[PDB]
């Protein structure tokens, strides 16, 4: 979980 | 009366909203490619991971959400994904959007290995939308009220959601007189619709479920963000 939705907020 | 605070408000969620477009190449798919159940399958697959995209980036435009508790960010997302693509389903069918190509989204999805328990009421639910007859700007504001429900699950800091949301239904509530005098419980009947379309969160689980026992696999992204195991 997380790991691909957090690096999608990141940008 | 439309407060400025809300003018301004409303516009930038137009912004973010008319922003979130997927591309030709991508919804071109729909009309170009076989219909086979198969096929029909790994295109609503490929719309979806598509949008899910859009659809955080869309979200985090939302005033006050990339100031919102890192832990209570992903509830919301988790906790929304499946009622805001129901909603842009809605839209795409109702208004007819050339890129949507509903009619044959529509045959898409009537073959694609889902029960009829779930179709019937899925084309039910968006016959009615389709009936409030709304803006675009209402589709709009009723997503992002939806992405920032504060009742989801494990979301710590309940009142910070409820904070960023209720400018929000504000804005729509005006709109709904502002846009229809007409009819008096037009809001009320925007929110009803919410609940019902509340329902379809169980429906899309056991959905789910029946597609991978069938062998379907969905994308990585999906996988997360609808908690696939
Ligand atoms: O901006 C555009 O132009 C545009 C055009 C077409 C389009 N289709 C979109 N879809 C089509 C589909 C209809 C509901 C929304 C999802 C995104 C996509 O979900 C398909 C889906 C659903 C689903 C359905 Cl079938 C109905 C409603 C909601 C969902 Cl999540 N469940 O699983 C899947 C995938 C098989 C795993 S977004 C979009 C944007």
């Amino acid at each position: 979980d997380h790991q691909l939705l957090r690096y999608l907020l990141d940008k | 009366e439309l407060t400025p605070d809300q003018q301004t408000l409303l516009h930038f969620i137009m912004d973010s909203y008319n922003k979130q477009r997927m591309p030709q190449e991508i919804t071109n798919k729909i009309l170009k490619e076989e219909f086979s159940a198969e096929e029909n399958f790994l295109i609503l697959t490929e719309m979806a991971t598509n949008h899910v995209q859009v659809l955080v980036e869309f979200t985090k435009k939302l005033p006050g959400f990339q100031t919102l508790d890192h832990e209570d960010q992903i509830a919301l997302l988790k906790g929304s994904a499946v009622e805001a693509m129901f909603l842009r389903s809605a839209e795409i069918f109702n208004k007819k959007l050339p890129s949507g190509h509903s009619d044959l989204l529509e045959e898409r999805i009537r073959n694609s290995g889902i029960s009829d328990e779930y179709i019937t009421p899925m084309f039910s639910f968006y016959k009615s939308i389709g009936e409030l007859k709304m803006t675009q700007e209402e589709y709009a504001l009723l997503t992002a009220i939806v992405i920032l429900s504060p009742d989801r699950q494990y979301i710590k800091d309940r009142e910070a959601v409820e904070k960023l949301q209720e400018p929000l239904l504000d804005v729509l509530q005006k709109l709904c007189k502002i846009h229809q005098p007409e009819n008096p419980q037009h809001f009320a009947e925007l929110l009803g619709r919410l609940t019902e379309l509340r329902t379809f969160n169980h429906h899309h689980a056991e959905m789910l479920m029946s597609w991978r026992v069938n062998d379907h696999k969905f994308t990585p992204l999906l996988e997360e963000i609808w908690d696939v195991q």
